[PDB]
């Protein structure tokens, strides 16, 4: 046997499926979402780090002029001065008063703790997404794990389970973003081999181990103090640090829908949206023949006390006949009101009493035990409590029955008016048909 | 390694209708954030330092 059905994407939401075939009786079948994961597929561009300016030892020629070459390593910065007088803690350095030369050379290279404190540059492309789900029905009780997207199938007691895939493609991360430690970043950034100095990437490079690196920080030199021996610099701080003080907000505590996020691997869990289809194929011993099932005939119901609210505030009982004790599985057919329990034990005595919640002001919808069906409406009163710390377990509906008191009354006021209106017609087509008459 | 942090005092709550009031105690400069897990939320964090 084979069935299809869809599943609202709540973690934690009940979700209870009847399945009816011809010479058995109804079978209900729990499932539950328990952890749900959403993962994009990531190709690194580059990662950014603290620099460090790596200075040398400065050369000091006396009575000649020493010219510098260039040479192939990041933001490399050489230059030459004429006319110095090095002083040191004995004395002057060089006869020559005018005629020394000073050579100087900087550059930048990364930091000893890039390996360790780096940020990362991804692109984002499509997701996929793993989800637990536990499974209930008869004597099996377990928890599954599956991909959600219409190819994965697993076996659970001998019946097979196809889930997905997902009817709403939605993605809280933009095309590029930057991940640092426990964070992640909705930001675009500049490209590689086009950085500015003094925001982020400064540096780059294609990854952590690579032995090439991109530089732009100003590496501007200039001449040495009289009577000194040093090498000056100016440079833009490093846009790594600045970045870290002002990043902005993390997309942790900005994500819509109460999406958790995670980092190693990247991941979003626990997002609530759009629904699930389910399709699954049972076996034949996972049934119960008519007739050693019980049988239900005149099947009454009342309600005895209801109040919509977050929890299963309301109680509806069921009054009935049968010819043995036995177990059936109820279930409610609409989606006004939710059930609590899936099975019932039926006595002689022939009362049983169910749990229920729903949202509504009057609720009506339609109760099966076994294969007998009941239909069941009544009155709520609204609760008191402003806050409650659990979510929700009954679906959003809102609007009453067509039976209920408010609509009780605007039916009668319409009618009343029809009535009139009616009857105004039909007076006005006796007095025309008379008149032409004539 | 592993390096020690201690846990903030938690906040006074008084209800409302579609409300909440927090009475905030800080002892040291805590960051305190919220967000609506609606279609789209409206996100909020700052750094408090005296009793709000
Ligand atoms: C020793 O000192 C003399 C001068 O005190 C240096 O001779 C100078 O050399 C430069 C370039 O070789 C010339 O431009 C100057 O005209 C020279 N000065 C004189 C007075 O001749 C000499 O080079 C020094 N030698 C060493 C090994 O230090
Ligand atoms: C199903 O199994 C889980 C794991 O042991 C347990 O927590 C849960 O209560 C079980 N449900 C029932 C109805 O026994």
């Amino acid at each position: 046997y084979e069935h299809s059905t869809v599943m609202p994407n709540v973690v934690g939401f009940p979700y209870k499926a009847h399945i009816e075939r011809p010479g058995y009786s109804p079978l209900t079948l729990q499932m539950q979402v328990v952890e749900t994961s959403l993962e994009p597929t990531l190709n690194l561009e580059y990662i950014t780090c603290e620099y460090k300016t790596v200075v040398p030892s400065p050369y000091v020629k006396c009575c000649g002029a020493s010219e510098c070459s260039t040479k192939e390593k990041p933001d490399y910065q050489c230059k030459v001065y004429t006319g110095v007088y090095p002083f040191m803690w004995g004395g002057a350095y060089c006869f020559c008063d005018s005629e020394n030369t000073q050579l100087s050379e900087a550059y930048v290279d990364r930091s000893d703790v890039c390996r360790h404190d780096h940020a990362s540059a991804y692109k984002a492309h499509t997701a996929s997404l793993k989800a637990k789900v536990r499974v209930m029905y008869g004597n099996v009780n377990q928890t599954v794990d599956v991909y959600v997207n219409g190819d994965h199938a697993v076996t659970i007691g001998g019946t097979q389970f196809i889930f997905g895939p997902l009817s709403s493609a939605w993605t809280p991360f933009d095309n590029k973003i930057v991940v640092y430690k426990d964070e992640v970043f909705n930001q675009d950034f500049p490209p590689y081999g086009s950085g500015q100095p003094g925001r982020f990437g400064d540096i780059q490079s294609r990854t952590v181990e690579s032995n090439d690196l991109y530089a732009n920080t100003a590496l501007k030199l200039a001449r040495p103090s009289p009577g000194m021996v040093h090498v000056p610099y100016t440079q833009t701080p490093s846009g790594f640090k600045y970045w870290l003080k002002e990043k902005g907000t993390a997309l942790n505590t900005k994500a819509p829908f109460g999406c958790q996020i995670k980092t190693n691997p990247v991941r979003a869990m626990n997002c609530a949206v759009g629904n699930i289809p389910v399709s699954m194929n049972l076996p034949d011993s996972a049934f119960t023949r008519i007739v050693e099932a019980p049988t239900i005939i005149d099947l009454t119901c009342t309600v005895a006390t209801c109040t919509h609210s977050s929890d299963f505030g309301g109680v509806l009982t069921l009054t009935y006949k049968t010819d043995k004790n036995g177990d059936c599985s109820v279930h409610s057919h609409s989606n006004v009101a939710t059930l609590q329990e899936a099975t019932a034990k039926v006595k002689t005595a022939g009362k049983v009493t169910l749990h229920f919640s729903t949202a509504s002001a009057s609720p009506s919808f339609v109760v099966s035990l076994c294969s007998a069906r009941a239909t069941c409406s009544a009155s709520c009163e609204p609760p008191k409590d402003h806050i409650v710390p659990y979510a929700a377990s009954h679906s959003n509906v809102v609007f009453p029955d067509m039976s209920g008191t408010a609509l009780s009354w605007v039916q009668k006021i319409s009618g009343g008016l029809g009535a009139f209106a009616i009857g105004a017609i039909l007076v006005l087509v006796v007095v025309t048909c008379i008149g032409l008459r004539r | 390694i592993t390096c020690r942090v201690p846990m903030a005092r938690e906040p006074t709550v008084i209800h409302g209708k579609r409300e909440v009031t927090l009475h905030l105690h800080p002892d040291h400069p805590t960051l305190f954030s919220y967000r609506t897990l609606g279609e789209d939320p409206q996100y909020h964090e700052e750094w408090v330092t005296a009793a709000v």
